RNA sequence: UGCGAAAGCAGUUGAAGACAAGUGGCUUGUCGUUCGUUAAUGGCCU
């Protein structure tokens, strides 16, 4: 009765492609401006924008029509690059869309109501491996194409050209080069510019392809001033850039935060310079006024040419990669937020707003998780400086071999994501950086965002030497499981280079939120709860046992357990009774157990598990001593204790697995485990690896790495279900790509997290004069 | 399932009170009563009785006699009040009702004419009973309930004649059909073995539940779930379970089938006619802490073989799980042949065990992680190991890198040979605190002792040690002290745990004054090295000097 | 608040504590004052409960702390946690009158059962103090 | 885009304006008009005092007495009073209007210690003396009472009623022994007594259910459907003199009463909860006659304390043209009876500060002068170096700064160190300036005097914090 | 860079190609180069 069904969506998918972009944006509108039409990975969305919610998603799993492109196992690198808004084929007439991904798979999508189940899945010859763009105007629509050095592609300018071949379209090859280093179009598509390399120095050309208008090119050596010709390398090179509409203006964005403008005829020099940063988004209005730059301070600031100033955004809560305005008569700024606090994932963030107020309208997120390490291909943003958030400049070749060839020879790959849901609405918790991420997936967006620390995340975009500034991590949120608490505990750092930046302390506090709200308040905080300096790594919520989940208690590495609950005469949170054994070892891989009608509590330290009762918090030592026994010991060092009902029960540990009895006070079976994972995990990360049922146990998850023919970019989930303490595998699911956790939804069923960030569950004449009236309402 | 277990009318109140039983007796003319009082007077008895019951005042008595009848009797004062006869078969079971709660003339052929605890206070005839051999009477809302060998369940209310579910519930020759202590169902037990718990709402068996033991006499106690089970061929009660406010110990209901067992308490000494011995002082099923030691109806020790993956063929698609030996030889004939080696005709010589642990799995002549192993053939290796064969140097390489021992390491403290046991006080997790301590408060002051010092901080809690450490010889610890004092921090750690065991006064001043000379270097020591570790333009005018 | 963006973080009025404490699970040698004392600790007054307790002298403190009754040792000894919470400014010769009441009575707060439920201000707040008293010897030195 | 972060006892010690009237002699007890107590009446020695609510003196009184008098009391409707005097001619008489006696009748020749009205009738007044017998007169006929209330032991002397119960009149004399009589009866016995132990002090009627008797050292409670006591007080020097009750009123407890008893502090109860104070503040010696007003004062409600020399304490809580108008007429309207309403404020926040703006603005320099002057709160300045130390980078902070600017750091971390919540971390700021400034010392010997100073005053506070270890250290060894 | 713990434990620290500069040639420094080792006065609004 259980089956894999991947369900929820994803990440936004924009042009992942390190300098093979000069928009990497493709989320379109209609030309009646109401509704967005913007890619992902899982899906397409189309919003309304003047309510901010989805009127019509194309699932990129629903349909093997269109996911024939998209449904293979190591070759899922099928991201999606261009979205045209009528049919290609017929000349202008009536309204559905056409898609390219990055094979030149020509697609028109049904827009209205419900598809016609026959996309035109056209595809022209060349597109083998690439496709860099099309560029569109009237009638002629124009592939910006790729083929193979230093590392640089070769950009070729073919049309498409189809007027009586009814079911051929065919490239007229107009112009080619072999050197791009970067490049960008307008905002109107009908110019580009790039650049060259060509050594007597390095060059820019900037190119027509309508016409044979205007084609020059150009060495930067002249636009590099005299200071730039003298200092470094971080003033010397480009970060960003922009064309005007017209072909008379050339704004160059350098990585110190100078905004370079030049003309096209005189080519003269003019300084922009408010940045202190580098400078990622440049680009400028229709009538070419204002320019619009967004670097890595929090700011989107637009700057008005015929003053040299500049009106502010000043909290964006993130940092800006990509920015214009895409309005007819320019009215809105489609931009892509970051927001850099986890430096695991290319997490973006799609939103436009307004240029009336810069009210934004649908802030189109993915799920963001919190990985521990880069993924597949994370690459990090250009600075100045090889920081903690990204690194600099000199380091392109070095990190992309650094990651490439360490997750080649690594074999350590586990990031574990931890997660909650909540028992009120049945949303997930992603636990961000210092925050949260309420995600409804049930129509697979958010609903809030509250910051989770006291910190320096908002209030102050981070700059050159303040990126060495992380904000305090949380670890994990507890969820009184009547829906009705945060209680959080989270990690904080000093800056380096200090005598107090020795230790990373901690502090846990208390949220209630009502049914209403989507945010929390602070009832109360506890720093440093146990003594000073002692982790709180592993915290207990309680059943409705006890007082409606009061219960949580708190544990150690070292060892020492106190127990929390609630209560109302004094309206506050404090602790019930204390316990710190204070081992002068410490060991952070342990688990705990509770029984669920509150009974039993387990500890489990580094392989042994110790047995206390609920009522008296200590070492049952009854008037028998007939088997009565407190005190566990197991094979090896265990990283979960789990108890799926108050009879029998499962321990994990590296090697194998064993079940216990404890009414019959014995052990019962076991799987092996070793056999699976290799060194993959941290100590401790078994525990938010599997989860138990209420009633049907639990699912352990096999990690894999697929090998090459070190791993490839093959990825596993053959995910084997259990049911009732370790008796069936009556489920091997297959599936080609990688997880993260799996989880219980109170259906009975099993939600898992895929890291290309897909969740999915394994679960249980007067009609005539009427018509013809409805014609003409319009 | 089982709990604590021991002991090898008025049917609520129990001792302090006149006669809560005037209790019928077999082998005796009706009945009898007795004090740890009150009269135990004719209700027109001498009859067929097996069964007494009264108007639960002891003053308004009666003796159930197969008559079809119950008249009253006199306990308290001696003016007995008038009755009614109302069957004529037989009513030897007969049993007064409170104000109007359940009262029915279905003596022992149906005839369930309903009526009050009177004589003249009369309800419908609910007669329509068919052939029943098991009447019950419950507290539910209160209710009696026919269980038929025409096989067939009914339950009627006794409130105006209403007659609640009945379906046919296939009920055979049982032995004994308690009610639950949650008053929807009964425990009808099955001849040997067996006793369903049949929920008695629909008259529907919930739970079919096999016994432990033999099963003879079943009476649910005043618990959550827990009932008694007596023994045919003695008076052990086994006591097992599945009211909670103020649960009762004893006193709760008056059935046994032991040694003349009747009037069943936990402590059941006093008894109607018996006068015997006493036995258990157990309470109710608790919450979870019974049943941790009730272990009853399954008692096996056993553990399955590390069972693989269901077979993957993933040859194209490897796991990278090993660069290793993956799939190590778990085979249990080689470790039986292995560990028949050990201990076979070549024992005289060292080699027999270590060839044997060469022969055994791969273990590399110290590591574990190779689990092979059920917890019989760990047993059974370490006693061939600590039989009479520290002699061999593969396995006893092997073994201090074990965390089961479970229990025979007394002997480690009066086996002494040295690198063997430093292996066992650096590494394997089963050495107790007590020989910890005493060796210890041995004066001779090496690495075995700042070893077992480092180990007893890696893994014994403070608690336990101050209370291990509270009442030993003093001489020893003060030999230490004196010793330490003339002439490193396990041992200062050690001198913060006897330094608090100390207590308040019993100690001298001259011996603890050098020990506060000794703690003042140890103070300006500790302030010096952390001083340690916390260490770790142009004016006017000048006189220049260049050559010219 | 536009809807598109983050909410922002704030304490409000949160309790601020930290996880240590919780409340729930004739003469021939020298006169010193006793019956003033017992007067004071009848109420909570400032006045007279410092003219009784503004003293400073060692042979003072131990006849007082001693002949008053053990009965109120325990809420004298909380009242003296309470006097250390409100300043450690001026703690060198009360200090003295915190000590001698562990000093003098041994048996009495012994059998008492509850210690460190009732008396979860003194050691707590003496503990919230040499809590970074590693890191103040580290930061003096 | 978003903001930017911003980083019962109370009410009962915001009574303020406690000023002090000294009489010529005891202040026996007191009165308050029942239907709107805006003025209040003391009784002086041979004279009574009548002080409104706004100029907080005497507003009117009568000093025709010839002796010295004991009782005042309203009547339920408020406008006539009663005073019961020591010559036993207990006098009423109209209040607003002093100088008019309305009769002035004799009672027992015994001192009249009490007089007082019917709780809700308006006709009959209860007086008792010294004649071991209390009276009910009738005002329309006040020859003789009706109820010559008789059967007392000894010294009938605080007389109450029972609200909502008519017929139960709750004497009590200096016997214990609290009577109730009903006003039907002969007059001659209770249906019970309630056994009270001293000599009652008085007692009133809290509820119509639930008495509270005082006297001697402990006051008593008194339930009189069931003749039950449920709670006794005794936390006091001398007996509880006078007693009060309000209900209804603005506090974080909804009803209070109050017991006064010779030793400064009154305490305020609360039938709520079963009794327990908030705090007691104590008066200048001993507090014989002391009150709340009662509920309907309003806001302005003022308690005054009489004391047995005779200062009353007074205690209060306190809570162009018409062109140009009609030019500007529609202000008020705000959107009643048409469609559709918009609401798009922005809200004036609290008053941010230079010091705020400064953090806001990167302006650390001049966040530092303002966090060190005298001007600003101390622990506002602990807050502002803990959150930029938390915030940014010290180095950056003090990147070009010299002696003259570093002082004041030196000058609040020497009172600072002491503290107990940010002594280490001030001592990292001392840690970070001497860290990287050494030069500057070098340079100007100037600032190693608070060096030194600072040096001797830690080892100072460093003994201490040893010595405090070593004393919880001593209740971990008597654990 | 690896393990591990809020801890120490082991190593990279290469080479080629091209260019820049000082002196056809040589000498000093780099690379939005293939390969290997796990190693710029420019700062946040209504």
């Amino acid at each position: 009765q259980y089956k894999l069904s991947v369900v929820s969506g994803g990440k936004p998918a924009l042009n992942n492609l390190s300098s093979v972009t000069g928009n990497k944006n493709i989320a379109r509108l209609s030309q009646d401006q109401r509704n967005y039409i913007i890619p992902f990975n899982n899906q397409i969305k189309v919003y309304s924008v003047e309510t901010r919610q989805c009127v019509k998603t194309l699932k990129f799993a629903n349909n093997s029509l269109l996911s024939g492109i998209f449904l293979q196992e190591e070759e899922n690198n099928e991201s999606i690059v261009k979205i045209l808004l009528g049919d290609i084929t017929v000349p202008q007439q009536a309204h559905l869309i056409t898609v390219f991904t990055n094979n030149g798979h020509v697609i028109v999508l049904n827009y209205k109501g419900k598809l016609v189940e026959s996309p035109k899945h056209f595809k022209i010859s060349l597109a083998d491996e690439k496709l860099a763009n099309v560029f569109h105007s009237e009638g002629n629509y124009r592939i910006l194409t790729t083929f193979k050095h230093n590392s640089l592609q070769s950009y070729r300018l073919y049309a498409l050209t189809f007027d009586d071949a009814k079911k051929q379209f065919e490239v007229a090859h107009q112009a080619e080069w072999h050197n791009v280093i970067l490049s960008n179009i307008s905002s109107n598509g009908k110019l580009l510019a790039h650049m060259c390399k060509d050594v007597e120095h390095k060059s820019i050309s900037v190119v027509s392809l309508f016409d044979d208008s205007v084609n020059l090119s150009f060495p930067l050596g002249s636009i590099l001033s005299s200071q730039t010709q003298s200092l470094s390398y971080n003033t010397r090179y480009v970060s960003s850039m922009a064309i005007d509409n017209m072909g008379q203006q050339l704004a160059v964005g350098f990585a110190s935060g100078v905004i370079s403008i030049v003309s096209l005829a005189d080519l003269q020099i003019r300084l922009l310079k408010w940045h202190i940063d580098s400078v990622l988004s440049l680009s400028f209005s229709h009538d070419g006024s204002y320019l619009l730059s967004g670097g890595w301070e929090k700011v989107m600031s637009l700057w008005q040419l015929e003053t040299n100033s500049q009106q502010f955004l000043p909290r964006l809560n993130g940092i800006i990669i990509d920015c214009q305005v895409l309005g007819p008569q320019g009215n809105y700024y489609s931009l892509i937020l970051q927001m850099t606090e986890n430096n695991s994932n290319s997490d973006y963030q799609f939103l436009l707003l307004n240029a009336s107020d810069l009210t934004s309208k649908l802030s189109i997120n993915g799920p963001l998780p919190v990985f521990n390490s880069t993924i597949k291909h994370i690459q990090q943003p250009i600075s100045a400086m090889n920081t903690k958030n990204s690194n600099s400049i000199t380091s392109l070749n070095h990190s992309k071999k650094k990651q490439s060839r360490k997750l080649i020879k690594s074999r350590r790959q586990d990031f574990t994501t931890n997660v909650e849901i909540n028992p009120i609405n049945k949303n997930l918790y992603f636990p961000h950086i210092s925050a949260v991420q309420i995600f409804d997936f049930y129509k697979n967006e958010q609903v809030n965002y509250q910051y989770l620390t006291s910190g320096v995340n908002n209030s102050m975009g981070k700059v050159r030497f303040e990126l060495n500034l992380q904000d305090p991590i949380i670890t994990d949120l507890k969820f009184t499981k009547d829906g009705q608490w945060m209680i959080t505990y989270e990690i904080e750092y000093p800056p380096n280079d200090l005598l107090s930046s020795k230790d990373l302390t901690h502090i846990l506090k208390f949220w209630t939120k009502n049914d209403n709200e989507t945010n929390w308040n602070l009832k109360t905080k506890v720093i440093n709860p146990h003594g000073i300096s002692v982790p709180i790594t592993k915290i207990l919520p309680s059943p409705r046992s006890v007082n409606n989940s009061q219960g949580c208690l708190t544990a150690d590495n070292n060892g020492g357990l106190k127990f929390w609950s609630f209560d109302s005469h004094e309206s506050n949170w404090c602790l019930k009774k204390i316990s710190l054994p204070n081992f002068n070892h410490f060991s952070n891989s342990v688990s705990l157990a509770w029984s669920q009608d509150g009974s039993l509590i387990f500890h489990g330290f580094d392989d042994k598990l110790q047995i206390l009762d609920f009522d008296t918090f200590k070492k049952f030592e009854s008037l028998e001593n007939t088997k009565t026994v407190s005190e566990f010991t197991l094979d090896s060092e265990i990283q979960t204790v789990k108890l799926i009902n108050d009879t029998n029960l499962i321990v994990a540990t590296r090697t194998t697995l064993n079940a216990i009895n404890l009414l019959r006070g014995q052990v019962i079976n076991s799987f092996d485990l070793y056999p699976f994972v290799n060194g993959v995990y941290k100590n401790g990360h078994m525990d938010r690896l599997i989860t138990c049922d209420e009633r049907t146990g639990n699912i352990a998850l096999v990690i894999n790495q697929q090998l090459t023919d070190v791993p490839t970019i093959n990825y596993k989930s053959r995910i084997i279900i259990f049911d009732s303490d370790l008796s069936t595998k009556l489920g091997n699911f297959t599936h080609h790509e990688y997880i993260s956790w799996i989880g219980w939804n109170y259906d009975t069923d099993f939600i898992f997290l895929d890291i290309e960030s897909t969740l999915g569950v394994v679960g249980t004449n007067s009609d005539i004069f009427a018509e013809q009236l409805h014609k003409l309402s319009s | 399932d089982y709990v604590q277990v021991a002991d090898g009318l008025m049917v609520n109140k129990g001792n302090y009170t006149l006669n809560v039983i005037t209790k019928a007796l077999e082998d005796t003319t009706d009945t009898s009563n007795d004090h740890l009082d009150n009269k135990a007077y004719t209700g027109s008895d001498e009859f067929l009785s097996q069964y007494k019951i009264k108007a639960k005042a002891k003053v308004m008595s009666i003796k159930i006699d197969t008559k079809n009848s119950l008249v009253i009797a006199i306990l308290q004062n001696g003016l007995i009040e008038i009755f009614d006869f109302k069957l004529t078969l037989l009513h030897s079971f007969d049993i007064s009702y409170d104000n109007l709660k359940y009262a029915k003339w279905f003596t022992e052929n149906g005839t369930e004419y309903v009526f009050v605890l009177c004589p003249l206070q009369d309800d419908k005839v609910c007669y329509k009973l068919l052939e029943l051999t098991d009447c019950g009477s419950g507290e539910s809302s209160p209710i009696k309930e026919l269980s038929s060998t025409i096989i067939e369940g009914f339950s009627f209310e006794n409130s105006k004649l209403c007659y609640q579910f009945g379906k046919l519930y296939k009920l055979n020759q049982g032995k004994i059909y308690i009610y639950s202590l949650p008053h929807c169902q009964l425990q009808q037990v099955i001849e040997f073995p067996m006793v369903d718990k049949l929920s008695p709402g629909d008259d529907l068996i919930s739970f079919q539940p096999v016994s432990v033991n033999r099963v003879l006499l079943t009476v649910n106690n005043v618990i959550y779930l827990l009932d008694l089970l007596h023994c045919s061929t003695l008076s052990q009660r086994e006591l097992t379970h599945v009211v909670i406010n103020s649960e009762k110990s004893h006193n709760s209901k008056t059935i046994a089938i032991g040694i003349s067992t009747k009037n069943g308490p936990n402590p059941t000494s006093s008894l109607e006619i018996i006068n015997i011995d006493v036995g258990t002082n157990t309470l109710k099923d608790s919450l979870g802490k019974s049943f941790q030691v009730g272990n009853n109806d399954s008692s096996v020790i056993l553990k399955p073989l590390f069972d693989d993956k269901d077979i993957n063929d993933k040859r194209v698609k490897c796991n990278d799980v090993s660069g290793d030996s993956s799939v190590p030889v778990l085979h249990c004939n080689e470790v039986i042949e292995k560990l028949s080696a050990l201990q076979d005709n070549d024992i005289t010589s060292f080699d027999d065990i270590f060839f044997k642990e060469l022969k055994i799995k791969e273990e590399h002549y110290t590591e574990k992680d190779r689990y092979i192993s059920d917890p019989g053939f760990l047993n059974k290796v370490l006693d061939l190991i600590f039989g009479k064969f520290p002699k061999t140097l593969t396995f006893l390489l092997t073994h201090p890198l074990f965390p089961l021992s479970r229990t025979r390491n007394l002997l480690s403290l009066l086996r002494d040979q040295p690198r063997l046991f430093k292996q066992a006080i650096v590494t394997c997790p089963n050495l107790p605190l007590n020989e910890l301590l005493e060796e210890l408060f041995s004066i001779r002051n090496r690495e075995l002792l700042l070893d077992i010092s480092f180990r007893i901080l890696q893994d014994f809690t403070r608690d336990s040690i101050k209370q291990e450490m509270k009442k030993l010889s003093k001489l020893d610890v003060q030999n230490f002290i004196e010793f330490i004092t003339s002439g490193s921090t396990q041992l200062f750690q050690l001198l913060s745990l006897v330094l608090d065991s100390i207590g308040l006064f019993s100690l001298e001043g001259a011996l603890l004054e050098n020990l506060t000379l000794y703690i003042d270097k140890q103070v300006e020591i500790a302030e010096r090295n952390t001083e340690l570790w916390n260490l770790i333009a142009l004016p006017t005018y000048t006189m220049e000097y260049l050559d010219i | 608040k536009d809807l598109a963006s983050a909410t922002n973080y704030v304490e409000g009025n949160a309790r601020v504590t930290s996880g240590d404490n919780f409340k729930h699970v004739t003469a021939t040698t020298t006169g010193t004052v006793t019956v003033i004392l017992s007067q004071a600790l009848q109420s909570n007054d400032h006045s007279l409960l410092e003219t009784v307790l503004n003293n400073r002298d060692e042979r003072v403190i131990r006849d007082t702390i001693f002949r008053l009754k053990p009965a109120l040792a325990v809420i004298l000894l909380e009242r003296l946690a309470e006097r250390i919470a409100r300043q450690t400014h001026r703690q060198g010769p009360l200090n003295v009158w915190v000590k001698w009441c562990l000093i003098i009575h041994g048996g009495y707060l012994v059998s008492i059962p509850n210690l460190m439920s009732t008396l979860s201000s003194l050691h707590s707040t003496l503990k919230r103090r040499s809590d970074l008293l590693p890191r103040l010897l580290a930061l003096d030195a | 885009s978003t903001a930017r972060p911003r980083i019962e006892q109370r009410y009962w010690r915001q009574y303020t304006s406690a000023q002090l009237v000294k009489e010529h002699n005891s202040v026996t007890h007191i009165s308050f008009n029942p239907q709107h107590p805006h003025d209040f009446a003391v009784t002086s020695s041979t004279r009574v005092q009548i002080f409104s609510s706004r100029t907080r003196q005497v507003i009117k009184t009568f000093s025709r007495f010839k002796d010295v008098v004991y009782s005042a009391s309203f009547r339920s409707d408020g406008k006539l009073l009663c005073a019961g005097d020591a010559t036993g001619l207990v006098s009423v008489y109209d209040s607003y209007n002093p100088r008019t006696i309305l009769l002035s009748i004799n009672a027992s020749t015994h001192p009249t210690h009490v007089t007082k009205f019917h709780t809700q009738d308006n006709k009959i007044l209860a007086t008792a003396s010294d004649d071991r017998v209390t009276r009910l007169w009738d005002i329309s006929n006040a020859y003789e009472p009706q109820l010559e209330l008789t059967g007392a032991t000894d010294y009938v002397r605080t007389l109450s009623f029972i609200p909502a119960a008519p017929h139960l009149v709750a004497t009590g004399s200096y016997d214990g022994l609290i009577r109730l009589y009903d006003t039907r009866s002969s007059g001659s016995t209770p249906i019970y007594s309630l056994n009270h132990d001293q000599p009652v002090e008085n007692v009133i009627a809290v509820s119509p259910t639930q008495i509270v008797s005082c006297g001697g050292n402990n006051f008593k409670v008194w339930d009189l459907t069931s003749n039950k006591k449920l709670y006794e007080r005794g936390n006091f020097n001398k007996a509880v003199t006078c007693l009060d009750y309000v209900e209804n009123f603005d506090s974080p407890m909804q009803s209070a009463l109050i017991a006064s008893s010779l030793d400064g502090h009154v305490k305020v109860f609360d039938p709520l909860d079963n009794f327990q104070v908030k705090f007691g503040w104590k008066f200048s010696g001993p507090v014989l006659s002391c009150a709340v007003s009662p509920s309907t004062a309003q806001g302005n409600r003022h308690l005054v304390a009489g004391l047995s020399s005779g200062l009353l304490a007074i205690r209060t809580k306190k809570k162009k043209s018409n062109n140009f108008q009609r030019m500007m007429r529609g202000s008020e309207y705000q959107g009643d009876q048409e469609h559709i309403i918009h609401n798009d404020k922005v809200r004036s926040q609290r008053r941010m500060r230079a010091f705020e703006r400064n953090i806001n603005q990167f302006k650390w320099s001049e966040a530092l002068d303002n966090a060190f002057v005298p001007g600003m709160a101390k622990e506002l300045t602990l807050t502002v170096l803990q959150e930029l130390r938390k915030r940014g980078k010290v180095r950056v902070a003090l990147y070009g700064r010299d002696e003259s600017t570093l002082e004041p750091l030196l000058n609040w971390c020497l009172k600072g160190i002491e503290d107990v919540r940010s002594a280490s971390i001030v001592a990292d700021w001392v840690a970070v300036v001497l860290e990287l400034y050494g030069n500057t010392l070098e340079s100007s010997p100037v600032l190693q005097e608070l060096m030194i100073d600072l040096k001797t005053k830690v080892r100072h506070e460093i003994h201490k914090s040893k010595e405090a270890q070593r004393i919880e250290g001593m209740l971990q060894l008597l654990t």
